[PDB]
RNA sequence: CGUGGAGGUCAGUGACGAAGCCUAGACCGUAAGGUCGGGUCGAACGGCCUCUAGUGCAGAUCUUGGUGGUAGUAGCAAAUAUUCAAAUGAGAACUUUGAAGACUGAAGUGGGGAAAGGUUCCACGUCAACAGCAGUUGGACGUGGGUUAGUCGAUCCUAAGA
RNA sequence: GUCGAAUUUGGGUAUAGGGGCGAAAGACUAAUCGAACCAUCUAGUAGCUGGUUCCUGCCGAAGUUUCCCUCAGGAUAGCAG
RNA sequence: AUAUUGGCGAGAGACCGAUAGCGAACAAGUACAGUGAUGGAAAGAUGAAAAGAACUUUGAAAAGAGAGUGAAAAAGUACGUGAAAUUGUUGAAAGGGAAGGGCAUUUGAUCAGACA
């Protein structure tokens, strides 16, 4: 139960700020949380999805499948993976839509404000 | 898809349809009601000889106020017309559905009109300026038509105890 | 270009069978016209001959 | 609201023309036009004893 | 009938003929209880997964 | 008896199918109605004890929306008038060119403008809708091109007036 | 009918609603004139017309009396619970 | 201390649920009308994902038939469900200037229960 004056427990507006939510809170609302390898290595459960990253897809009909985000659509509030495609006769390949919250990231990529961003949420890298 | 009718064993058949068919609804009827039941080949003669003038189209429902020739003394009717545009797209859909027959590897000379559907498409609606600045409607009534044509192709009895003693007795009697 | 142009076709349907002459023509009809639902003709000067 | 209904420019258009007597809208170009208004029975017209 | 193996109107839909084996499977069960791309795409994946001396010292 | 919402309860019903809708099938009530089967459908919904109201329609020349008979009917009959061949085209009474017959008859069916309209002008492409028949054509649809001033106007002056 | 003037007409300008304008017809004043058009007060006013939504059970009437001068509109007695 | 149907920012309801609720849930004070003051609508729903039907065939073409996508095309940008009025086809039946209804039975069709 909620306890703030300021929180709104409204349905309809809850709604509407998830689908007006701009690309920095999208990006916010695109987490994934990683492996249980990862989550002993850095001490973290869920981070933002981008780009250049590994996952692996634990839901759906593709479960079991890996590959790289080839991009992050936060305007249809999807990441696309390059191995996970649908294959038409015409040799037309088309992206799967997935949801980060339905992926497990095997492997960070790294840069210096991924690891100032660990370290504040409490990691332990390296 | 989803016609009205369909056909048992569908690999004896072709099917052919066409849709929002800018064409009178009410000739579009009697001209499929002048074809429904006939051979194809037969019918499409049958249609060419009307678009000639040589028979016509006897006009049964939608037939109020409509002149009286000496060509509808064949179906046994006083009143015939000769639908063109009618013929012409029921014309179109049996070459179609020929077709079709021909694609499946039916047999040509075996195949009659078992399904013939004429439907109300929905009206184009046009409108005119009338008198003492009035709007009145002025529509155009399409038509649906569907039609399937078809390959030609070639108790116990329980009786009481005295039923039964009579039988009995009957066949003691005779032989 | 074809799929474009597909959904153009099809979205002009419903205007069609409504019969416009295009997207500009938007004429818009009254529910009723008082000139022709507005009469009591007495024994004097009439609205139309 | 306490305005439902009543926002609309509409009169009766008298006895004996063929049509029922409740106001219609005036003006003309639109389809709101001639269509009857301020009545319970009415569309888009106000309700019968609007709640307080 | 069409399991066994004229103009009629009886029709079966697809959908209904799936839910039909689905609950023949269900009874069934209680009875007993009582791409060319792809391949092409994966064939180039697996693929791809003293000498001579002309001339001499002078301009031709 | 029945309807929308509310408190409680049936640890109620439901993707092995909720609600809705159709039904030559079945049952219970004097009745208001209630219940069951089959089909269709695809995500919510009910029994009982109570609370509450924007709670039950055949009518109001009722409102809004939709649809018939009339009916392939009335009609598309003012302005003298059209015809032949070829081309284009899937398709030509209606488009183009040629060959003919006619008309406006200089107070014109000619050549320019004012008000008004605003691209309708012209070229190319092009036919779903519109041109109350048709259409390969169009003032239609799509893409563009085009309006050149010291001397023509405005601009300046004053009129009734403001 | 009239057709060289009390002629026909374009543009500009002036007169605005309990007002204008009128060779006078209560004519005209944007298809509106016995009172222009628009919005609001306003859901204005009813001697009157029309309509007013489920079932069953039981009970069940009233024109017959006195009066406000009499119409109108009211008071009262009676019949039913 | 009091007022607050304007403005800015918040939290809520035994309220309405697309003919309701603001006129407006949508490029709504929009489109459209009027010389002008002003008047003023209609209009939400494929699918989890456009994967929005490649290819063959008939047709001038719109399209049709195969095929295919999809859990489903009894979801084909006319798209959730899909009532009634009204209409087409098929099957059964009645009909000598209306039809419809009530009581009773014949005929045809169809159907439940009880089956120890
Ligand atoms: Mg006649
Ligand atoms: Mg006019
Ligand atoms: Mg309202
Ligand atoms: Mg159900
Ligand atoms: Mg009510
Ligand atoms: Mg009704
Ligand atoms: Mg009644
Ligand atoms: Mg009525
Ligand atoms: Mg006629
Ligand atoms: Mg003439
Ligand atoms: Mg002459
Ligand atoms: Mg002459
Ligand atoms: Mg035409
Ligand atoms: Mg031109
Ligand atoms: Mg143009
Ligand atoms: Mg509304
Ligand atoms: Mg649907
Ligand atoms: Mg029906």
């Amino acid at each position: 139960a909620k306890q703030s004056l300021d929180v709104s427990s409204d349905r309809r507006k809850a709604r509407k700020a998830y689908f007006t939510a701009p690309s920095s809170q999208r990006r916010v609302l695109l987490s994934a949380p990683l492996s249980k390898e990862l989550r002993a290595q850095y001490g973290i459960k869920a981070l933002p999805i981008r780009r250049d990253d590994e996952v692996l897809v634990v839901r759906g009909s593709k479960k079991g499948q890996e590959g790289k985000i080839s991009s992050v659509y936060r305007l249809k509030f999807a990441v696309q993976v390059d191995k996970v495609t649908k294959e038409k006769v015409n040799g037309a390949s088309v992206p799967i839509n997935l949801h980060p919250s339905k992926l497990v990231i095997t492997k960070l990529h790294l840069d210096k404000d991924r690891k100032a961003l660990i370290q504040r949420k409490g990691g332990k890298l390296e | 898809a989803r016609y009205g009718a369909t056909s048992t064993n569908p690999a004896k058949s072709a099917s052919a349809r066409g849709s929002y068919l800018r064409v009178s609804f009410k000739n579009t009827r009697e001209t499929a009601q002048a074809i429904n039941g006939w051979e194809l080949t037969k019918a499409q003669k049958y249609l060419e000889q009307v678009l000639d003038h040589q028979r016509a189209i006897p006009f049964r429902r939608f037939n109020s106020s409509i002149g009286r020739t000496a060509q509808g003394k064949e179906f046994g009717v006083t009143k015939a017309r000769w639908p063109a545009k009618s013929v012409k797209f029921v014309q179109g859909l049996l070459q179609n559905a020929a077709a079709n027959a021909e694609a499946k590897g039916l047999d040509a000379t075996k195949l009659y009109v078992s399904h013939i559907q004429v439907n109300q498409a929905p009206k184009q609606r046009r409108r005119t300026y009338r008198a003492h600045g009035r709007i009145n409607k002025y529509e155009s009534s399409p038509s649906h038509i569907e039609l399937v044509v078809t390959e030609k192709e070639e108790k116990v009895v329980r009786l009481t105890s005295r039923q039964r003693g009579r039988i009995a007795a009957q066949k003691r009697i005779a032989a | 270009r074809s799929k474009a142009d597909r959904m153009a076709k099809m979205e002009r349907r419903e205007r069609n069978r409504h019969a416009k002459q295009g997207e500009s023509d938007r004429h818009n009809a009254v529910s009723l016209s008082k000139h022709l639902f507005s009469g009591k003709r007495g024994v004097g000067k009439t609205d139309f001959r | 609201s306490e305005k439902a209904g009543h926002q609309t420019s509409a009169e009766s258009w008298g006895t004996g023309r063929a049509v029922a007597r409740i106001p219609r809208v005036g003006g003309g170009g639109t389809g709101r036009s001639g269509q009857g208004a301020f009545g319970n029975m009415c569309r888009g017209g106000r309700m019968f004893a609007p709640t307080k | 009938q069409n399991k066994k193996n004229s103009i009629t109107t009886r029709t079966l839909s697809k959908k209904r003929a799936k839910k039909i084996e689905r609950n023949l499977k269900y009874a069934t069960q209680r009875k007993l209880l009582v791409s060319s791309l792809t391949l092409v795409k994966e064939a180039l994946w697996s693929v791809i997964d003293q000498g001579t001396t002309l001339g001499g010292p002078f301009f031709p």
